[PDB]
RNA sequence: GUACGUGAAAUUGCUGAAAGGGAAGCAUUGGAAAUCAG
RNA sequence: GUUUGGGUAUAGGGGCGAAAGACUAAUCGAACCAUCUAGUAGCUGGUUC
RNA sequence: GCAGAUCUUGGUGGAAGUAGCAAAUAUUCAAAUGAGAACUUUGAAGACUGAAGUGGGGAAAGGUUCCAUGUGAACAGCAGUU
RNA sequence: GGAAGUCGGCAAAAUGGGAAUCGAUUCCCACUGUCCCUAUCUACUAUCUAGCGAAACCACAGCCUGGGGAACGGGCCAGGCAAAAUCAGCGGGG
RNA sequence: UGGACCCACUAAUAGGGAGCUGGGUUCCUACUGAUGAAG
RNA sequence: AUGUGGAACGGGGUAUUGUAAGCAGCUGCUGAGAUUAAGCCUUUGUUCCCAAGAUUUG
RNA sequence: AAAACUUUCAGCAACGGAUCUCUUGGCUCUCGCAUCGAUGAAGAACGCAGCGAAAUGCGAUACGUAAUGUGAAUUG
């Protein structure tokens, strides 16, 4: 469906940007469920919506 | 009816001049309308990892050849309508000839 | 509601109508004088081929900076056109037609397209940044049918002569 | 049938009739078709 | 390779101006608004079977 | 008692489906919703703003534009499920 | 080849610079599509298409030659002529 | 004809009719291409 | 519309560049490697597809 | 030399809102009356109904209370 509030609040509650909020393609139907905070952390634990890692800006070639 | 096929597509001679900026795009729409004139088909679905395989050089730049798995897998909304499925075949060398997969 | 045309009897017709549609006046002008008098199978597969970029619609009367094209050619003409909103619109209301006949009970064999007939709409105000971009709607109407297919006097001296080539003959 | 009394003109669509080789309109006479009348 | 926000003051043949005869709410042949005003017409254009 | 007054008010035309549509490099594949997907949502890929941001905040100003739900009559020079 | 173009090194290339006369001018050297003499390449527009969609202007219109006392004009006179519907250009005629 | 009346070339550099810039005063129709229904 | 049929690839020739990666020991493989029709030529190569749909015609 | 196109005519359908009829309005004339406010006026604001935004009424006693008259409603 639509998951623009959801992913709004998933940024939130994982304190990241809504660029590195990486939201489950193939639970859309459970996620679009979950739309209070609790059930967003529900989807944290239960790892349906997972915080992107940051890149790098390699420092080992800036060294080289 | 329900076939798959190993083909090698010439891209080179197909974006040959062709806008630094549409290389990408026209390259979709080449593969999908070369997998349209082979297996007489309407419905083509481009496989995410070929597509992926055609952006790996930006938008810029395509392989000159590529090779392409062709199947005419039946449609799951109809079972008299039927669709081709094209994802990449990842081989050492793409100057390989057409061939038949079981 | 009285339409254009005296048919539209029970007898062989079936009423089809569209009003305040947002489809341009000259394009469902092109589109009903196109299909008009063809058979209803027949209009439905020339409107899905022009969906289809296979046949085109000839434009006719508003044919301005028309481009010309390979497609017109089967009906005399150079400058057709592809217009799609009309087309949907058109095979929507013979939809409804093609229903409204099988309710009536008509043989779905013989329909074809009796009178098709396009008229402007009130139209609608929108401005442009001053000037106006009016909106020009069309009132659609359809009526589907199956095909179905000297007393001088003689004067005196003209009859005696007659009569007498009779008597002759 | 609320976009609602009556519903004109400009303008537009369809049908029918007719005309059309760089104008169209109008007038006079008459034919042709249609129509009405004594 | 002084600028500027807010507060306040200056009001119409006035104010303001390193002075261009410039700015003063997209208007400065002389700000805008309403009355006198239905202003003044040797003039122009229309004036109906 | 109107054919005019670059007349007043209202309505409608030909030009004409014509001129034209916006700067700001650039989108593609799959899936889902849906009557309907180039434009909605997610994933993947390719880009851009490149800390003097297409970032995060405020003052003036606006006033409910905020958030949820639903709609797609009208508005978003295309479209729309937004 | 090197300003031969143009009122003239306008603009680019030499990286702009050397000497004289009063920043300007001149001179010599230098450079180059300004030119001989144009050719080629790229992007956008224009072209077509789907959607949307105007305005100015509008008595009516639309071929030329000679004449119409003038003002010759498109209508009038005498001639050449004259065949649907259109598309993209260029702008002569308003 | 090429250059700043001048000096060259040239066989010759003859005379006239019916888009642009300098110093000087203080829609339609035409033209060109492209289609196109029709005895 | 079943044919010296067409198409997609493949080989060869011809061209462009300049001797690749790697294996190695500048040298050898290596005038190699890459590209080659997108408006180049050829094909006893393989694979694939066509004896179809619509419209107008005395 | 048929269609299409353009134009003219007629029927129908559109567009538009003229005409005809109406009218709890306006305009004009005549007659009668003299009555604002610090005991808070005119005006402005903000509220008040079971479901009200505007109009009207009213003021926390709020689409009103008291008193008098009518006599059986209000109305979506």
């Amino acid at each position: 469906a639509n998951l623009r509030t959801q992913k709004r609040l998933a940024a939130s509650v994982l304190k990241c940007g809504k660029r590195k909020v990486w939201m489950d393609p193939n639970e859309i139907s459970e996620i679009s469920n979950a739309n209070s905070r609790q059930n967003v952390r529900k989807l944290i634990k239960d790892g349906l919506v997972i915080r992107k890692p940051n890149l790098m800006h390699s420092r080992f070639r800036i060294r080289k | 009816q329900v076939v798959t096929r190993d083909y090698t597509i010439h891209m080179h001679k197909r974006l040959y001049g062709v806008s630094f900026k549409k290389r990408a795009p026209r390259a979709i729409k080449e593969i999908v309308a070369f997998a349209q004139k082979h297996m007489q088909t309407k419905e083509v679905r481009v496989d995410p990892s070929l597509n992926k395989e055609v952006w790996k050089r930006g938008i810029r730049n395509v392989p000159h050849r590529l090779r392409l798995r062709l199947s005419r897998k039946r449609s799951d909304e109809d079972d008299k309508a039927l669709y081709t499925y094209v994802q990449a075949v990842d081989v050492a060398n793409p100057k390989m000839e057409t061939t038949v997969v079981e | 509601v009285r339409y254009s045309a005296s048919p539209a009897l029970e007898t062989k017709c079936a009423k089809a109508r569209g009003a305040y549609l947002r489809t341009h006046f000259k394009n469902s002008r092109e589109v009903a004088f196109t299909i008009n008098g063809m058979s209803l199978k027949k209009a439905f597969i020339f409107l899905d081929n022009v969906k289809e970029h296979k046949q085109a619609v000839p434009f006719r009367r508003f044919n301005g900076g028309v481009g010309r094209t390979a497609q017109g050619k089967e009906f005399g003409v150079t400058q057709a056109r592809w217009p799609v909103k009309s087309v949907k619109f058109f095979y929507d209301l013979l939809k409804n037609a093609e229903a409204n006949a099988e309710a009536k009970g008509l043989d779905m064999d013989k329909l074809i397209i009796k009178h098709v007939q396009v008229n402007a709409a009130p139209k609608q105000r929108r401005r442009t940044y001053v000037t106006a971009y009016l909106s020009s709607p069309s009132h659609i109407e359809i009526i589907v049918a199956e095909e179905e297919e000297t007393v001088s006097r003689v004067s005196l001296k003209q009859g005696a002569k007659a009569r007498n080539l009779a008597a002759r003959k």
